[PDB]
């Protein structure tokens, strides 16, 4: 159904640019969340949350 | 006709960017000019957004740069972007100049283009020097002291010119505020000179790596070289992002994080790395007047190259000896920079003098003789007699 | 042009100030140091000058603190000659401040100064 | 110059933050502030670090407030125009031990101890230099070193003769977490803390660098595809040449 | 407006080249093409052809200048060592 | 910038001497083979930079079949170097095909311009 | 270069005005003339002609706004005096 796919998303340029901006919004939120999660999980034990949990325990 | 052609300003943007006929055969070395424009936009924008927080007094210069690095939100981003983008500005500028030296872009139509380019090179060197002295670290103060004490070698009015540049009796508060006003001003002279560069480019078009005429096969610049330049724009941004976010102080000297102390010599006074070949050509000559005259001649000997390139084909694409000596010139330039980074010691003095002589013998001796010999070989290899 | 009072500087001491961004010290020399300064043959000097040519007041030795090799600060009253010792490359100067041993080509430069009784105006 | 005038180059220690995906060990930052306050605060200053930057790095808010209250700064003068002192707060800066450079040089044999705020970025070698300089004080200087009075030997210092005595001996700081404070452990902790004072942005900088490298590399590869897509129509061009009839 | 001087480039229609006859150009639509065609063949073979053609010009000056800089650096490290201070004072004074 | 009459003078002196011919002609043949312009389908007189009035004169005076063939070789070299390949080995310009075809027109326009300058700067012997 | 749009000004030679026949210009050299000829006659007579034709358009509205401003200034100075404080609080409240 590439005809329906093209006719929905890539035929009108307004729908194309609006789709790109909606994807950019979702990608900004999702990408920053995933990068901060991967970075904090890669450095587990060195963060101030972990040092704070150690001092509390 | 179209509105992109009929309008007053869109005809300029069209005839420079959208319909500008480039030859079809140019390569990724022709992307460095657009990359230099990108470097200039990066430098001017990050410079304004740090000038909103920088204070040019001699008690507040280093403290205000550290205020940018600590208190300003994303101010470390702006400062490392400005500094490493100046290093990348000079990298891409050396690539632009070297591809001009290689592909013969200085010859008969484009002598005005080459000379306006040399003027931009001088102004960009001056901007980088004043902006390095604006930080007022240890290398900033002492680099300012050395390079402005160079002008006390002029025998008539040397002390007058020196005490006019300093604003006093050493490098001080009026010197640093002078340098900040000039470092704000001179990039707009660079932007006007870039518009003059684009005029001199537009009246005759680009060259191509073959050296032959490009009027036969041409392509409009939009939709081909726009994306062909977008490739190198994203590659330049990727390498600059690496050097800003992961190795931000690699291209900087570590002595600039000492505050500017006039009573302590830091035991190796060395400017930023892109001025180091000219610093070596300075220190090669054992006289203060002839040394600064030789440094200005090192910047100004590129103006001799249109009239010493005796070749009849343009560009070293099809020339064996010219290719070999061009890369001998390039690695001599790298040797000259590494020599100027070094101290003034025994093998280094003689190596710097020999490398300075090779630098000046490339334009003045090597290029006319090699191009004449290649003219004769090109004739007699195919003329049967 | 600055003025330094020579009243609170006792005999046998140094005083190091900054002036126009350059270090400058004043010494109240002993007569032993004066005789030792005028008691060196100029053949021992790569840049030979005399104490009468290098100070105006033999009691008050005034000179700039720039070591003439590359611009370091010689340490106060240190070295092997009784003078000043640049520790960057090992330069020595006597109490008259002339170069004997070291990579320095010239002596320690004397600034311009005049006297007003018990004070000095350097400039 | 000579090797003694260059100083010995410090070897590359496997620091916890070296490497592009790494973060400061913030517990090592807390231990390093303890060894700064208990040892290095008697001669060295930290004139660029506000108290409010330590909150969320090595201590908490009510934990930094007590130290800031322990120090005393200048206030706005009272109604009669007399000078007045004030217990410090989070906006104030970490105070130095000496009122001025002349008093510092009077207390330290004529040599001025530098402010330690940027000295990890102000010296070649960086963290490795600070660590080797603190740990590698030889008990005896090598045979024939002409040493001045009051100057100690350190090979990693340029010149060999440093004016700072060896100040880090074993168990001179009781750590809070029971970490065994030897000499090299305290030197590693102050090097991590001084590196945080130099680059307080380090963790967020490498985080945004990860985001930026991924986004820009993806844009680069996407742009290579889009470039070759637009240039297919020219890169696959075919010129043929039938010579014209002579007229 | 005013006319400018004789340039060696016109615009679209009067570029100022030779008259062209008999030269016939064929192109296809990129939308009907494969981009990234031949990139694994060119990446290991055409790139090797370009490297075989143009590496002596870039590598023999690199070899000369790097051997020169390495030899000068080793001579400096010999000179400011303890074993070569006699030669150091001889070549400095 | 170097006049073509001077290149012809020096090259004719090298070719007319039996020692200089057998010493320098193989050096030039290997230089031309290393130069690699034949692998793009170019003869050498396509490589001369045309942006000067002597070369514009010679290119105006070229006959039309050589003009159309030179146009095709230039466009073919542009497309070949665009694709970052070379021409196939049967499409390389052969050695006997690499004849100087523009050279009599260049040398004639050069002699005309030199005679015109010499007559512009004469001094009548009176 | 590329052509711009249709403008209403050409250059020297092709200005875009109509065709002219029969209009003949005469102009003698300034080096044969008298500059500062007639400056005293035109200083007192031509200047009075220009001022007389063009001063009502500039002097009636200036007089209107200056009388309005003077009247408002006098009313304000009366209001914030002692004689007009009743009217002040009345028109203020
Ligand atoms: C190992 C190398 C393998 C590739 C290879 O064979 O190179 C041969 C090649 C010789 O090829 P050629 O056909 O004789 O001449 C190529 C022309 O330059 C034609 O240039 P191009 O259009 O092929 O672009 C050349 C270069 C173009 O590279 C650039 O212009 C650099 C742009 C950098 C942008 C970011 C700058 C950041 C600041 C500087 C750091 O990019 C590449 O080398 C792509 C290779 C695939 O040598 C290189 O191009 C090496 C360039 C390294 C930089
Ligand atoms: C504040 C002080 C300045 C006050 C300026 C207020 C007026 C603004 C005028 C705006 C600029 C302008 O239009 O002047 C051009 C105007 C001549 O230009 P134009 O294009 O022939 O006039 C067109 C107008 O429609 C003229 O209409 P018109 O032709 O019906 O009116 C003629 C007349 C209007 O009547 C008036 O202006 C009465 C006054 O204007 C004149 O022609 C007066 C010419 C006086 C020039 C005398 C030349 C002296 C050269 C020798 C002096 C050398 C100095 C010593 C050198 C030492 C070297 C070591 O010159 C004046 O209006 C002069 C104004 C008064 C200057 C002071 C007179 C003192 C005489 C001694
Ligand atoms: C004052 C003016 C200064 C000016 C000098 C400033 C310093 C130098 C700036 C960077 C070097 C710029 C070189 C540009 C020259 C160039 O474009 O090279 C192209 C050549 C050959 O390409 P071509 O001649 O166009 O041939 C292609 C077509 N054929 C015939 C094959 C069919 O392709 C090659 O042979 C490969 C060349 C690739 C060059 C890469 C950089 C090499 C040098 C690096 C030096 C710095 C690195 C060490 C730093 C510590
Ligand atoms: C990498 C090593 C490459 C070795 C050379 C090679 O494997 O030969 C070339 C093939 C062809 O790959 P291609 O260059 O895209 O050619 C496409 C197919 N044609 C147009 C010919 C019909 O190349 C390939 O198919 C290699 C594809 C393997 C992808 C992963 C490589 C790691
Ligand atoms: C009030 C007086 C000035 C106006 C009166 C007047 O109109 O006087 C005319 C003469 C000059 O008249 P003019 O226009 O400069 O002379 C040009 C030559 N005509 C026309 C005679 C052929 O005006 C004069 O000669 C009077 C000169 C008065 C100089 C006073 C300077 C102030
Ligand atoms: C924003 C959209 C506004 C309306 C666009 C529109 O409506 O486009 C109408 C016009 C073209 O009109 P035309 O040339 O077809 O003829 C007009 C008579 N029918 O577009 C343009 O301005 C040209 C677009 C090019 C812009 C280039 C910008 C580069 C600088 C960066
Ligand atoms: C601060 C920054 C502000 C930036 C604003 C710049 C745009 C100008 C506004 C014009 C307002 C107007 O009135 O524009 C209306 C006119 C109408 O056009 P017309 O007369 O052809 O048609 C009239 C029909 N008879 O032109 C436009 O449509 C302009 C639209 C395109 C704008 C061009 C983009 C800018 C390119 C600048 C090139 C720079 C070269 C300078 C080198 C130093
Ligand atoms: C005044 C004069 C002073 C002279 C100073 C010295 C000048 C020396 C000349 C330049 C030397 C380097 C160029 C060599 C040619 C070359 O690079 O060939 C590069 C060649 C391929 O080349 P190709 O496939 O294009 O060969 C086209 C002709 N068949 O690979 C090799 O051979 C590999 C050699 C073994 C490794
Ligand atoms: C007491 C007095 C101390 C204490 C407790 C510490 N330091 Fe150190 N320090 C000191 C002086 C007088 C000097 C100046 C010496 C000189 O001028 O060479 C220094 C020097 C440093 C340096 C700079 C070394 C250099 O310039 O290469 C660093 C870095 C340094 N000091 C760090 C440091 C650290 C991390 C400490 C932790 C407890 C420390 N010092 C203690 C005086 C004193
Ligand atoms: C031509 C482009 C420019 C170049 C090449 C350039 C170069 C430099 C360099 C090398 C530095 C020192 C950076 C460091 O080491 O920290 C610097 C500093 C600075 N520049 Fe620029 N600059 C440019 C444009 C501008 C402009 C236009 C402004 C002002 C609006 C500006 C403002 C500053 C400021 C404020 C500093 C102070 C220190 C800092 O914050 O980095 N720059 N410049
Ligand atoms: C701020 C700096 C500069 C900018 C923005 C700039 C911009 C450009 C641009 C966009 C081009 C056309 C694209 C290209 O050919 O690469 C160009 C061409 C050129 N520039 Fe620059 N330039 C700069 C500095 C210089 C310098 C320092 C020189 C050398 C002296 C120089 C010499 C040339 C030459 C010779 C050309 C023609 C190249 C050719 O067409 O073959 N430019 N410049
Ligand atoms: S600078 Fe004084 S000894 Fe070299």
């Amino acid at each position: 159904s590439f005809s329906s796919l093209y006719k929905t998303f890539f035929k009108r340029n307004a729908v194309f640019v609006g789709t790109i901006f909606a994807g950019a919004f979702v990608f900004q939120t999702v990408f920053d969340t995933a990068i901060t999660s991967w970075y904090e999980n890669h450095n587990k034990g060195k963060l101030w949350k972990d040092v704070k949990a150690r001092i509390a325990a | 006709m179209a509105f992109r052609k009929s309008n007053v300003y869109l005809s300029l943007v069209n005839s420079y960017i959208i319909d500008s006929p480039q030859p079809s055969s140019i390569n990724y070395w022709w992307n460095m000019g657009s990359l230099l424009g990108l470097c200039l936009v990066i430098q001017i924008v990050t410079g304004i957004f740090m000038a909103m927080h920088y204070s040019s007094n001699i008690e507040l210069a280093f403290s205000s740069v550290e205020h940018i690095m600590r208190d300003v939100h994303n101010g470390y981003i702006l400062r490392y972007l400005h500094a490493n983008g100046a290093s990348f500005f000079f990298m891409v500028m050396f690539m632009h100049m070297a591809k001009g030296l290689y592909y013969g872009s200085y010859r008969s139509p484009r002598v005005t283009l080459w000379n306006v380019g040399v003027i931009i090179f001088i102004l960009t060197i001056a901007t980088a020097f004043l902006g390095y002295c604006c930080v007022y670290g240890q290398m900033s103060h002492w680099g300012a002291t050395v390079i402005t004490n160079l002008f006390s070698a002029i025998p008539f009015v040397g002390n007058d010119i020196v005490s006019w540049l300093w604003g006093g009796f050493s490098v001080s508060n009026p010197t640093i505020q002078r340098f900040f006003a000039l470092h704000y001003l001179v990039p707009f002279i660079i932007a006007a000179m870039v518009i003059m560069h684009l005029m001199a480019l537009h009246i005759h078009g680009s060259s191509n790596p073959l050296g032959i005429t490009g009027n036969l096969d041409r392509i409009p610049m939009h939709s081909y070289f726009i994306f062909k330049d977008l490739v190198t724009v994203f590659l330049f941004m990727l390498i600059l992002a690496l050097f800003v976010f992961y190795s931000p102080n690699t291209l900087g000297h570590p002595d600039n994080y000492i505050p500017g102390n006039p009573l302590v010599t830091p035991a190796s006074i060395v400017p930023e790395w892109y001025l180091l070949p000219f610093y070596a050509i300075l220190r090669s000559i054992p006289d203060k007047l002839l040394g600064v005259i030789t440094m200005f001649a090192a910047i100004l000997v590129l103006l001799v190259l249109p009239f010493t390139d005796r070749s009849v084909v343009r560009g070293n694409t099809f020339k064996v000896l010219s290719k070999f000596f061009f890369f001998i010139f390039v690695f001599n330039f790298v040797l000259l920079g590494q020599i100027g980074a070094c101290h003034v010691e025994v093998p280094y003095v003689l190596m710097g003098q020999i490398a300075t002589f090779i630098y000046f013998a490339y334009f003045l001796i090597i290029v006319p003789v090699i191009s004449t010999i290649e003219n004769v070989l090109f004739y007699i290899g195919r003329v049967n007699k | 042009k600055v003025e330094v009072n020579l009243a609170a500087i006792p005999l046998g001491k140094n005083v190091v100030v900054k002036w126009q961004g350059k270090p400058v010290f004043i010494r109240h020399r002993t007569p032993h140091e004066i005789q030792e300064a005028n008691s060196v043959d100029m053949s021992a000097l790569k840049d030979p000058q005399t104490d009468a040519d290098r100070v105006k007041d033999p009691q008050w030795l005034i000179m700039l603190g720039i070591c003439t090799h590359l611009g370091c600060v010689p340490i106060g009253e240190a070295g092997d000659f009784g003078g000043w010792f640049c520790p960057c490359h090992g330069s020595h100067y006597d109490i008259s401040g002339r170069i004997r041993k070291g990579p320095a080509p010239l002596n320690l430069e004397i600034p311009a100064y005049e006297f007003d009784g018990d004070k000095v105006i350097v400039g | 110059m000579t090797a003694a005038e260059h100083g010995l180059h410090a070897p590359a220690y496997a620091w916890s933050h070296n490497g592009p995906f790494e973060t400061f060990d913030h517990a090592s930052i807390r231990r390093g502030y303890q060894v700064y306050r208990e040892v290095c605060a008697a001669c060295h200053s930290l004139d660029r670090v506000a108290w409010r930057t330590l909150v969320g790095v090595s201590h908490t808010n009510e934990e930094v407030r007590n130290m800031a209250e322990e120090f005393e700064y200048d206030d706005e003068p009272d109604e009669q125009g007399n000078p007045k002192k004030r217990p410090g707060k989070l906006s104030d800066y970490i105070p130095g031990p000496y009122p001025n450079e002349q008093a510092a040089r009077a207390a330290n044999q004529g040599a001025l101890p530098p402010d330690l705020s940027l000295i990890v970025k102000a010296r070649h070698g960086g963290c490795d230099y600070i660590f080797s300089l603190l740990t590698g004080y030889p008990d005896e200087p090598p045979a024939g070193v002409a040493l001045p009075p009051g100057s100690n030997y350190n090979p990693y210092f340029p010149g060999g003769s440093i004016a700072m005595a060896r100040v880090l001996f074993d168990d001179m700081v009781e750590y809070e977490d029971g970490t065994p404070a030897t000499t090299s452990q305290m030197a590693k902790d102050v090097t991590t803390f001084l590196n945080w004072c130099a680059e307080p942005e380090h963790d967020e900088r490498k985080r945004l660098g990860l985001k930026t490298v991924i986004i820009l590399s993806s844009l680069y590869l996407l742009s290579i595809w889009v470039k070759k897509f637009k240039w297919a129509g020219i890169k696959t061009r075919k010129f043929v040449f039938n010579p014209p009839k002579p007229r | 407006g005013p006319p400018s001087g004789k340039t060696y480039m016109g615009w679209w229609g009067h570029m100022g080249g030779p008259k062209q006859k008999g030269i016939t150009s064929y192109a296809v639509s990129p939308y009907a093409q494969k981009p990234l065609q031949g990139i694994f063949h060119n990446a290991v073979f055409n790139s090797f052809r370009r490297f075989k053609s143009q590496f002596l010009y870039v590598l023999i000056p690199a070899g000369i200048y790097w051997y020169w800089w390495k030899n000068g650096n080793e001579y400096n490290e010999f000179l400011y060592s303890k074993a070569g201070r006699e030669e150091l004072e001889r070549v400095n004074v | 910038p170097q006049s073509f009459t001077s290149i012809a003078r020096i090259g004719d002196y090298i070719l007319k001497s039996p020692v200089l011919s057998k010493l320098c002609v193989p050096v030039a043949n290997q230089f031309i083979n290393l130069a690699g312009y034949k692998k793009l389908g170019l003869k050498f007189d396509d490589l001369i930079a045309e942006e000067n009035p002597i070369m514009q004169t010679a290119l105006r005076r070229l006959p039309e079949d050589e003009s159309y063939a030179r146009a095709y070789r230039i466009i073919r070299a542009h497309q070949t170097e665009l694709t970052h390949h070379l021409l196939p080995r049967n499409e390389w310009i052969k050695a006997q095909e690499d004849v100087p075809y523009l050279l009599p027109y260049i040398l004639e326009a050069e002699a005309a311009a030199k005679e015109k300058d010499e007559l512009d700067n004469i001094e009548v012997s009176k």
